[PDB]
């Protein structure tokens, strides 16, 4: 599944 | 469909905003582990879903490494479109009758004392999935006893008859989210409404229900119309909050208009439990079932009552 991105 | 196109439009203008660069308070609690992939393993085992996959939540490591997770029934096609999800709009496939069964069997093998359930809208069902929802809460009672259910629910259209038969199964937490404030709801929720949607928790508070709802912050609202929204939640009769920051899913949903910093969630939990909620849970990356289970004790010992 596709997880939404955090601070890289 | 014309409803379909006049989102296309909006989702490609969605796209002339470049995707944001996240605050540095915005990171990932956990990696993968056993429990995450046992997890997972057991839920295609059953052939269900998850809002925390279906969804792309980022607590899902943190969520499933402590056997806390949040089922989707109804599919993982939604007949609703709303700006900031990223679960896939679709034709739903027929209605799987068993799947409350199964989420029920599914809850029992992870033990859980406390589970949360939400779904997809099923505009394309004659009842809009009212017995769906009811009957997964059957379910998980019958084979539970002693297990807490919160139940998150899609609007029915605000059917008093279709909110009755989901009520009735008697769920410890009914949660309906209205999201965002009235200035731009119709702008991130088009198949919903404000009022609809405060009118459903008021039902369901007129019922009997504990109710809850939730805020999702960073959508163009301003902090002023943040405290009108917890006033007319409460004011509704809503007794569980959370407050929460917008994770922009891809470029073509909302643009993030804002980053609300931690302190200034802080003084929005403030507010609530000043308003008179017995529950609140504040945070960028509180979710509405995140750590559920202990708000909900929190609520239910509250001189606030519920
Ligand atoms: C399942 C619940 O998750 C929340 N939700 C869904 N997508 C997002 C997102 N991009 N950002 C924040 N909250 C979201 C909504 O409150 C919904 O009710
Ligand atoms: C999975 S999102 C929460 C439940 C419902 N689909 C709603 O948006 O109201
Ligand atoms: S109704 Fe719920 S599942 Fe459907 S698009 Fe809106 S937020 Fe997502
Ligand atoms: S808040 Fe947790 S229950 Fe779904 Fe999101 S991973
Ligand atoms: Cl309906």
């Amino acid at each position: 599944e596709s997880t939404x991105s955090v601070s890289d | 469909a014309a409803e379909g196109r006049r989102l296309l439009r909006l989702e490609v203008r969605n796209a002339q905003t470049p995707i944001e660069r996240k605050p540095p308070w915005i990171k990932t609690r956990a990696r993968i582990g056993p429990e995450y992939t046992e997890l997972k393993n057991l839920v295609r085992r059953e052939g269900l879903h998850t809002v925390c996959e279906e969804a792309g939540c980022p607590n899902i490591f943190e969520c499933w490494e402590d056997r806390e997770a949040t089922f989707l029934i109804g599919g993982d096609q939604c007949t609703r479109r709303c700006d900031f999800c990223q679960i896939d709009t679709g034709k739903p496939a027929e209605l799987d009758r068993d799947e409350p069964r199964r989420v029920a069997d599914s809850v029992r093998t992870m033990g859980l004392r406390y589970a949360t359930v939400t779904g997809v809208a099923r505009d394309d069902l004659p009842d809009g999935g009212a017995w769906l929802y009811a009957a997964t809460v059957r379910a998980i009672k019958e084979l539970n006893p002693s297990t807490g259910v919160e139940l998150l629910i899609p609007d029915f259209n605000g059917e008093p008859t279709r909110l009755a038969e989901v009520f009735e199964s008697g769920p410890e937490v009914l949660a309906h989210n209205v999201e965002t404030v009235p200035r731009i709801f119709k702008r991130i929720r088009p198949a919903f409404t404000y009022r609809r949607s405060l009118g459903v928790l008021t039902a369901a508070r007129d019922a009997g229900l504990v109710t809850k709802s939730n805020l999702i912050l960073g959508l163009g609202e301003t902090s002023d119309e943040v405290r009108t929204a917890l006033g007319d939640l409460r004011d509704a009769g809503c007794d569980i909050v959370t407050i929460t920051q917008y994770l922009r899913p891809s470029a073509r949903h909302h643009p993030v208009e804002r980053w609300v910093k931690p302190e200034e969630f802080v003084q929005f939990a403030r507010f609530a439990e000043g308003l008179g909620f017995a529950g609140v849970l504040a945070g960028p990356l509180v979710r509405s079932s995140y750590r559920a289970g202990r708000l909900y004790e929190q609520a239910r010992n509250s001189r606030a009552l519920a």
